[PDB]
This record gives C-alpha cells, sequence and structure tokens, in this order.
C-alpha cells in the first residue's frame, strides 16, 4: 500500500484539485486529513469542510475510509460523518485517485442521492421541499463550516 | 507483444511526475498485462490481488474481462 499512497501524495502536489486538499496527519502515512470547500453551486457555498481518510492495509484493493469531521446537513452523510457514496463501497475500483474521490464527494454535495439515503428525514425534505432543504443546509454550513 | 513509450507519452508522464510503464494501481511494478476488450494496462499481481479481494471485472473499469494479453512496455528514455 505504501507505494500507492506515496504516489497519491505526489499526484496531489503535481496537480492540486480545485477547492480540495489532502495529506497525511503527522508521521502516519495511513491516516490523512482532507479539506473541501463547499461548492459554489450548492447550499454549502462558503463552507470549509474537514475530513479524515484512513487507508486500510489492503489498499488500494479495498477503498480508503473517508468521513466528515465537520458537521454537515445532507441526505447521504450522517451525524458521525459517514458518507454513503457508491465508489467508496460497491463501486470502488483500485485505480481511483484520492483526487477523484474528493471530486466525487463535491459532486455529491451539489447533487445528493436521496433515494439511497443515510439520513431518511433529510432525504424526505430534499425530495419534497427543496427550498427548505437548501435553507437548512445553508444554516448548518453557516453554523459549523464557517 | 512489445509496446514502446512515445515521446509525447514520455512528456505527459514527466509532467505528471511519473512514467507511462509504471502500473498505476500499485505504483510499484511495471505494466505486464493488457485486459480486453477495454485495453487497460496494469501489472499481473494487481489483477490477482483485485480478484483475491473479491473485486469484480477489470480493476480499472470493472468491466468483464474477455481476455488477458501478456505485454512488455519498453521505456522511452
Ligand atoms: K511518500
Ligand atoms: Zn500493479
Ligand atoms: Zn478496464
Amino acid at each position: 500500500a505504501l507505494k500507492r499512497i506515496h504516489k497519491e501524495l505526489n499526484d496531489l502536489a503535481r496537480d492540486p484539485p480545485a477547492q480540495c486538499s489532502a495529506g497525511p496527519v503527522g508521521d502516519d502515512m495511513f491516516h490523512w486529513q482532507a479539506t473541501i470547500m463547499g461548492p459554489n453551486d450548492s447550499p454549502y457555498q462558503g463552507g470549509v469542510f474537514f475530513l479524515t481518510i484512513h487507508f486500510p492495509t489492503d489498499y488500494p484493493f479495498k477503498p480508503p475510509k473517508v468521513a466528515f469531521t465537520t458537521r454537515i446537513y445532507h441526505p447521504n452523510i450522517n451525524s458521525n460523518g459517514s458518507i454513503c457514496l457508491d465508489i467508496l463501497r460497491s463501486q470502488w475500483s483500485p485505480a481511483l485517485t484520492i483526487s477523484k474521490v474528493l471530486l466525487s464527494i463535491c459532486s455529491l454535495l451539489c447533487d445528493p442521492n436521496p433515494d439511497d439515503p443515510l439520513v431518511p428525514e433529510i432525504a424526505r425534505i430534499y425530495k419534497t421541499d427543496r427550498e427548505k432543504y437548501n435553507r437548512i443546509a445553508r444554516e448548518w454550513t453557516q453554523k459549523y463550516a464557517m | 507483444d512489445h509496446i514502446k513509450v512515445t515521446q509525447e507519452q514520455f512528456e505527459l508522464y514527466c509532467e505528471m511526475g511519473s512514467t507511462f510503464q509504471l502500473c498505476k494501481i500499485c505504483a510499484e511494478n511495471d505494466k505486464d498485462v493488457k485486459i480486453e476488450p477495454c485495453g487497460h494496462l496494469m501489472c499481473t499481481s494487481c489483477l490477482t490481488s483485485w480478484q483475491e479481494s473479491e473485486g469484480q471485472g477489470c480493476p480499472f473499469c470493472r468491466c468483464e474481462i474477455k481476455g488477458t494479453e501478456p505485454i512488455v512496455v519498453d521505456p522511452f528514455d
């Protein structure tokens, strides 16, 4: 796993993602931190969201574990920061870069998948009153992400 | 079957801080195998580790593997 994690860190230095960064916490190459700027096209706009990334010993044949640190209001992300995203479980492929994972998480912030929710009550609001969902998401961004 | 890195491939990978011939799954071994029909290149132990991990299809696109062709990539230099 080390050689692949090492190339990921180089790849982020060579080609920094837009509005995303990640890198190891201290001396442990298997525990990283990430930051995501709330996409401008979403209710998270203006927010700065922190994440943890844990690489398992069998990475990249198993996905890294990625979770929000920053509290966020979203149908696919629960209060523990767990993220329901297909490429992090059943749709994982070893060739996905950390950069593509982060960009997929940003797309998920722009466009939730409410029919495969982690938080049903939020998904319900997203499917029914979108203006309300947006309102609440902004207030949470403003409260915890700024 | 031998594949020779072109100059433009060499320039591309330099700009990305790597080489064409390096397997991008492990970032350790060079690519020894071509998967069909998709054409994705990787090393054999990565293909093997993928299947050993319960992974499905091609390690890149997860498409059915209809064939595996041994290959050798000759670096540009
Ligand atoms: K390194
Ligand atoms: Zn490999
Ligand atoms: Zn493929």
